[PDB]
């Protein structure tokens, strides 16, 4: 469990680092929404 | 008269009418089906270890080997451009219905 917090840990503060900077292309989701 | 004969002679047309699956529609009903709400939570204190690698660990690897950014925006854009040829042609047909449609009613006009 304590490593499952560690991964917990440091996957999800990557993922949120992966997502922000992603930011589910946003600008592109609202240009790719908006057309459809 | 766009408010006198048409509501006259609707009097006289309503006159002469005086005188003459099975789970998918169940569901319909209003209650999707629930699903697994276990993942999410857990406990490291509570019941069942499974949970913690029967469900987290596994899966927050495929996460972080899922989650991603090597190709990142460009594969994103690509299909962006697919969605504006897929758009045009609609509009085209738009326009192909709204001539032939006028055309018709030039032909009555005369």
């Amino acid at each position: 469990t304590e490593v499952l917090l560690e991964s917990i840990q440091s996957k999800v503060e990557s993922i949120e680092q992966l997502q922000r900077k992603l930011q589910h292309v946003q600008p592109l989701e609202q240009q790719n929404n908006e057309m459809c | 008269i766009p408010d006198g004969y048409k509501n006259e002679i609707d009097q006289l047309v309503k006159k002469e009418f005086a005188n003459i699956t099975l789970f998918l529609e169940e569901y319909r009903r209003k209650y999707p089906r629930i699903d697994t709400s276990r993942y999410i939570p857990n406990e490291s204190s509570e019941v069942s270890l499974l949970g913690i690698v029967d469900s987290y660990l596994k899966h927050q690897e495929i996460v972080l080997d899922t989650l991603l950014p090597q190709t990142v925006s460009n594969q994103w854009r690509i299909n962006n451009d697919y969605i504006r040829q897929t758009c045009t042609i609609v509009e085209e047909m738009n326009i192909q219905q709204r001539k032939q449609i006028n055309d018709l009613e030039i032909y009555r006009k005369r």
